[PDB]
RNA sequence: ACUAUGUUUGU
RNA sequence: GUAAAGCGCACGCAGGCGGUUUGUUAAGUCAGAUGUGAAAUCCCCGGGCUCAACCUGGGAACUGCAUCUGAUACUGGCAAGCUUGAGUCUCGUAGAGGGGGGUAGAAUUCCAGGUGUAGCGGUGAAAUGCGUAGAGAUCUGGAGGAAUACCGGUGGCGAAGGCGGCCCCCUGGACGAAGACUGACGCUCAGGUGCGAAAGCGUGGGGAGCAAACAGGAUUAGAUACCCUGGUAGUCCACGCCGUAAACGAUGUCGACUUGGAGGUUGUGCCCUUGAGGCGUGGCUUCCGGAGCUAACGCGUUAAGUCGACCGCCUGGGGAGUAC
């Protein structure tokens, strides 16, 4: 178990019917996710991520919502994998030759900032590219090194970053998505049934899915 | 209003492929049964039971590949509105011989290649691909 | 139409126990109470076609009950049409 | 308030 | 569905099709045999004209038909059943369902009268029109016809067309609960029959309002219109015709099966009914949407999805739903 208590499911009307399967009776009108159902698939998504990591691999963590932005941030940072926590680009994946691009602009503004020129020019410009750059940094920051496309996707909402999982399933990407009774379990290649905004219940999946991919590299 | 219960049995098992049901249940007869027996033995459906006395319930336990059904095409062939004898030489080869043509000869319902065996012809029945 | 105890008479003198309610005779018997019943009154209100349309589902029923008890046992059928009073 | 019409034929 | 194409709707004969079990038959069906299926032709191996065309040997084929023997799973026939389909009975429910009577209130118009006075009415603006013969406004009384404000609701009922003030009488259908009963009695339906908006027609009534036609005034280049002032048929009733509508969901009927969500209406079971509540279960309905389907739009358990039965209809645009 481990982890009762902390997560329960959406309202019943908003329901995904390809959900029945992991939901457990819902109480009053809150569908109740089978957490006898969720331990297995949990543990073989760890499990794989274990795999992965073995290989040296590379783990997305996708959450996008603002209650779990800064969990999603600090799990991949203190696994030293990669994330985004804020909005995803639409073709991050798909489109990477030319976010390639994007990302190599954020990363000459780093350098130009900290120890280029960044103030020995006009101060209109200066700070039009300071804007610019968390702009570019707090939508690119957590993958500026990736170096290519990843070998995992760790998603904390299903339907929510349905356009991330989309794009990992048309490139080959495993996906391994908290799918909760609202989001279709169809692209997740790994999927785990359980809450996607509680906080207590995120921060649970992102520590375990943290300390595995650690395991993983040893 | 129900003239085809044969047709209906397809369906069933058509409809419930394609709903990812686990089994379907439908009134049972002997025909059904033989039907279903020659299913069951080409690899097509799991098993059955036609449990009930007076009323019977033959249910069928649907078969998955995959993830994917393994009756991709389940036809009738002589309906009532028209029925549809072969002879021995002329049964009609389903798939190329991949899938099975269920046919009623007098020796009994068998598929089209153990009524080639048998020599005999009849009533093609269904096609099961 | 067709009250509770003109049903009731009806069901017991055409059927075998009071309970015989679905008799082909029962069904004829109570079918043509309610079309001899209903004459009276279409001969007052000609220009009640909504309500002649139940009387011909009446009619159309009792048709078929009678084919389908001459069809099954000729001698219980020509017993009950002389008993109602049928055949035009 | 309430007007009508716009010759034929091409690349 | 929108491209051509679902009869306006229904009942229903013939016909087509038909739940489930057993027995029997062997008609359909299947198997075998035998006979026949002219030769030529076609086709396949060959052979002869120097080759080819052509000629020619043999074989296959002639997919058919008939007879005999056999098989009996299915369809059919016959017999006996069974209960699921279908129907009957018991209790109850909702409803603008239909037909026939009666009645109420509001309003319009008209008639008579009182007060009262110079406008009223109408329009984009006007004018025609009405008004000192007393209008319009207001009040009283009376007559008459028609329709039923609010309720009223992607509410309900009906096969469809359609149906709403209230009351009574006669009457149809639907649905639900629990049982009992009959024991495929079913589905569809060419011909046939019935119903079938409005307009229209006939006979007889009625006639307030509205209003084709028509008249006048405008507008306009014209205005056989739109607008205004009137106004006949008609609209109303009874009976009898007609039988057509974008009679539409542009979607035939019946049956089965296939994720969901949010409602409405109408029953019904259980439970904490604590109170209009919770959990089921029916019928009918509205919106959204999944798979699937679709040319797309979109449909999507009320399918345009997956199937089965039967019917109707289509085969480029016009000519023409016209002529005969
Ligand atoms: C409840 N189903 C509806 C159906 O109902 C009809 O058949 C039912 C049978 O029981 C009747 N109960 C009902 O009274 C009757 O209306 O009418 C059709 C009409 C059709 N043009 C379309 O319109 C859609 C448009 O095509 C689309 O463009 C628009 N967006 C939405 C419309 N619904 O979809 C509806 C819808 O399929
Ligand atoms: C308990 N709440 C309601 C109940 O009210 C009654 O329930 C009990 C009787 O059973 C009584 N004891 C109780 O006092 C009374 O309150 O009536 C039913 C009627 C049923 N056709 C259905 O309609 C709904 C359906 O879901 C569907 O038909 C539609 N979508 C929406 C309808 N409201 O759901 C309601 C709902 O269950
Ligand atoms: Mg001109
Ligand atoms: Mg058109
Ligand atoms: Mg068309
Ligand atoms: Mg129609
Ligand atoms: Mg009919
Ligand atoms: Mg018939
Ligand atoms: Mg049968
Ligand atoms: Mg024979
Ligand atoms: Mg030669
Ligand atoms: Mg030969
Ligand atoms: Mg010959
Ligand atoms: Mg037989
Ligand atoms: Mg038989
Ligand atoms: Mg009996
Ligand atoms: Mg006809
Ligand atoms: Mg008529
Ligand atoms: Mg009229
Ligand atoms: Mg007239
Ligand atoms: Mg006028
Ligand atoms: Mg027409
Ligand atoms: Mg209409
Ligand atoms: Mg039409
Ligand atoms: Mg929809
Ligand atoms: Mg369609
Ligand atoms: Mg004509």
């Amino acid at each position: 178990m481990l982890k009762a208590g902390v997560h329960f499911g959406h309202q019943t009307r908003y329901w995904n019917p390809k959900m029945k399967p992991f939901i457990f009776g819902a109480r009053n009108k809150v569908h109740i996710i089978n957490l006898e159902k969720t331990v297995p698939m949990f543990n073989e998504a760890l499990a794989e991520l274990n795999k992965i990591a073995s290989r040296k691999g590379k783990i997305l963590f996708v959450g996008t919502k603002r209650a779990a932005s800064e969990a999603v941030k600090d799990a991949a940072l203190s696994c030293d994998q990669f994330f985004v926590n804020h909005r995803w680009l639409g073709g991050m994946l798909t489109n990477w030759k030319t976010v390639r691009q994007s990302i190599k602009r954020l990363k000459d503004l780093e350098t130009q900032s900290q120890d280029g020129t960044f103030d020995k020019l006009t101060k209109k410009e200066a700070l039009m590219r300071t804007r610019e750059l968390e702009k570019l940094e707090n939508s690119l920051g957590g993958i500026k090194d990736m170096g290519g496309l990843p070998d995992a996707l760790f998603v904390i909402d299903a339907d929510h970053e349905h356009i991330a999982i989309k794009e990992a399933n048309n490139l080959g990407i495993p996906v391994f998505a908290i799918v909760d009774t609202n989001s279709d379990p169809d692209g997740v290649d790994f999927v785990i049934p359980g809450n996607d905004d509680a906080i207590r219940a995120v921060t649970l999946y992102l520590g375990a899915v943290a300390a595995t991919v650690r395991e993983g590299r040893s | 209003s129900m003239q085809d219960p044969i047709a209906d049995m397809l369906t069933r098992i058509r409809n419930g492929q394609a709903a990812n049901k686990a089994a379907v249940t439908m009134p049972s007869s002997k025909l059904k049964v033989a039907i279903a027996n020659v299913l069951k033995e080409e690899g097509f459906i799991e098993d059955f039971k036609v449990e009930g006395d007076t009323k019977p319930e033959l249910e069928l336990t649907l078969k998955y590949f995959q993830g994917k059904a393994v009756v991709e095409s389940i036809q009738r062939v002589s309906r009532p509105g028209l029925r549809i004898y072969k002879r021995k030489d002329e049964l009609p080869k389903v798939m190329a011989g991949l899938g099975i043509a269920v046919v009623s000869t007098s020796k009994g319902v068998m598929t089209d290649r153990a009524a080639r065996q048998a020599g005999l012809g009849g009533e093609i029945i269904c096609y099961v691909a | 139409s067709l009250s509770t105890e003109a049903t009731a008479k009806i069901v017991s003198e055409f059927g075998r126990d009071a309970n015989d309610t679905g008799s082909t005779e029962v069904q004829v018997a109570l079918l043509t109470a309610q079309i001899n019943h209903l004459q009276g009154h279409f001969a007052e209100h000609k220009k009640d076609h909504h309500s002649r349309r139940g009387l011909l589902r009446m009619v159309s029923q009792r048709r078929k009950l009678l084919d389908y008890l001459k069809r099954k046992d000729v001698a219980r059928y020509t017993q009950l049409i002389e008993r109602l009073g049928l055949r035009r």
